[PDB]
């Protein structure tokens, strides 16, 4: 549901992300975990002590994830179908949970690109991965 | 909140930042990113498009006051609740600005020094900032409950 | 909303029937009493007990959710005029949609009882979030 | 709340059926706000509405629910102190969002306005809304 103008936005910074996209996906989860311990309970499964190759090889699929929304922004529903179905049917993630990956993708994002991380940028990528929390919690 | 040597670790970390920079920037980018706080600055004047906000004397002015507050509660991380008693008449009593906004403008903190100090922002800082303004939030609150 | 949402929330405001404006009325007193925050988005009415102004937005309230009753494949286009107002010219705080859609699923339960089953309540609470999403956009 | 408040909110509750109510309550959480049946494995069959509702233990859970509801209706100026124990249990073991209490409290007074129509009035509503903000801003305190 983005505007034109938040779709450029999200277009130029995700390229701008470029091929530091996994890097950004993993150090996002690790911030997500450290800061909000509650989210670590998914995980049961993983190792989430800092450089974990599972939170590193994670990391890679969440990118791997934003990348496909980035190119498929009129249509996040059938491009994310299954991912949908897995975090809200299957593993049932409490929608606070994607404000709180949500916000540690922008704090990571700002880290690394401070120049492009505009006000308006800032603000483009905050409605985007709201726009794909509500896509993965429908 | 926080231990001794954690709070040496943040106070080390604080002394680092430029409140007139930071400040505005946190406060500009509040009003850029969730425009229905501008709903509370209509005396401010020019808030029409984002660079009207960025460079707005009045919203770099009152951002650094904002982050003056942060400064104070940094000093006094153990009683953050009789600190910010004071902010808390002033934004629940008179201005009854919902509360979910002192959770977004903390973390629109957290988004700025990240901006700022980049590599030196790290995970493990950014979670104590994380309890740092989560406190903030909770005291500014406490006239809600 | 899916279909099966569409078909509960038509056949709840069905049973409203006559009443949306005094539900309407009754949703506001409600948001207004148990969330006082949100009164000061009307310090230029009366907000006492059957005020005529309470009365009279309610009713608007009501209409609005009446023509999103009629538009559930629309609801962008359809308020489009209220999404601009609320958004742009109120900056009403997201927060306050959800505290007037509860206070709206309060009053549909109290008046309703038979017809509030869980199903509907989850389809309603669906909807009154789906409209809030597109007057907050 | 208000003395009156409080004397308002408690006769209320006198008239209250916790069994049913609880186990409205509980199962209306899990119908309207699916991933909290995350937590509820256990419970055997949540997979309709209608399974949900009926099913025995959702019905037993929402009675002690709400059983604790009761303790915090006699300690309205003490709900830090009186949900200590649980926010530890709902927080550091459970780790449930916090967000959800708030939810749970909103559910409970639907099924009240649901159960008592108009007798829940708008100022007893809203003396409820008071109490269940109380509840779940006590049991987040451990965060
Ligand atoms: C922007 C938001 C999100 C995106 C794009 C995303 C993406 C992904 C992807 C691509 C997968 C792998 C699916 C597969 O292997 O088939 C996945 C799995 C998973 N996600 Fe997310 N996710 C998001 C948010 C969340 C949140 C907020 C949580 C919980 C706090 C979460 C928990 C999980 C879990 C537990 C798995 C399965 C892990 C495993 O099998 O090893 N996700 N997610
Ligand atoms: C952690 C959160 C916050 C802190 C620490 C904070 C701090 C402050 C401080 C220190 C002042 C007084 C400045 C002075 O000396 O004049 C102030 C004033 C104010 N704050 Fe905040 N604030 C916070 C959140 C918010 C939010 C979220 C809003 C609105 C959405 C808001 C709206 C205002 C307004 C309207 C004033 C008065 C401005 C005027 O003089 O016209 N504050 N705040
Ligand atoms: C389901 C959600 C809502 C609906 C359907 C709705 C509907 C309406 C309608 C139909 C009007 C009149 C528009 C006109 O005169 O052209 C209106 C005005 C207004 N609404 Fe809402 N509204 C909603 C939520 C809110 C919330 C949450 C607030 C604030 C707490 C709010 C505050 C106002 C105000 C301040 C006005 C202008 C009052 C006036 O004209 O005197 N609305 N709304
Ligand atoms: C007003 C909010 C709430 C109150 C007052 C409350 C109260 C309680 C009480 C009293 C118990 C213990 C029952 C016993 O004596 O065994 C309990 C257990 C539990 N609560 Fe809550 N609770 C609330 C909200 C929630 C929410 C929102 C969730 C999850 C979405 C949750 C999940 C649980 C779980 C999983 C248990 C343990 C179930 C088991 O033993 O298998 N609670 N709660």
């Amino acid at each position: 549901v983005l505007s034109a103008a938040d779709k450029g936005n999200v277009k130029a910074a995700w390229g701008k992300v470029g091929g530091h996209a996994a890097e950004y996906g993993a150090e996002a989860l690790e911030r997500m975990f450290l800061s909000f311990p509650t989210t670590k309970t998914y995980f049961p499964h993983f190792d989430l002590s800092h450089g974990s190759a599972q939170v590193k090889g994670h990391g890679a699929k969440v990118a791997a994830a934003l990348t496909k929304a980035v190119e498929h922004l009129d249509d996040l529903p059938g491009a994310l179908s299954e991912l949908s179905d897995l975090h809200a049917h299957k593993l049932r993630v409490d929608p606070v949970n994607f404000k709180l990956l949500s916000h540690s993708l922008l704090v990571t994002l700002a880290s690394h690109l401070p120049s492009d991380f505009t006000p308006a940028v800032h603000a483009s990528l905050d409605k985007f991965l709201a726009n794909v929390s509500t896509v993965l919690t429908s | 909140m926080l231990t001794a040597e954690e709070k040496a670790a943040v106070t080390a970390f604080w002394g680092k930042v430029k409140v007139d920079e930071v400040g505005g920037e946190a406060l500009g980018r509040l009003l850029v990113v969730y425009p229905w706080t501008q709903r509370f600055f209509e005396s401010f004047g020019d808030l029409s498009t984002a660079d009207a906000v960025m460079n707005n004397p009045k919203v770099k002015a009152h951002g650094k006051k904002v982050l003056d507050s942060f400064s104070n509660g940094m000093k006094h991380l153990d009683d953050l609740k009789g600190t910010f008693a004071a902010l808390s008449e002033l934004h629940c009593d008179k201005l009854h600005v919902d509360p979910e906004n002192f959770k977004l403008l903390g973390n629109v903190l957290v988004v700025v020094l990240a901006r700022n100090f980049g590599k030196e922002f790290t995970p493990v800082l950014q979670a104590d900032f994380q309890k740092v303004v989560a406190g903030v939030a909770n005291a500014l609150a406490h006239r809600y409950h």
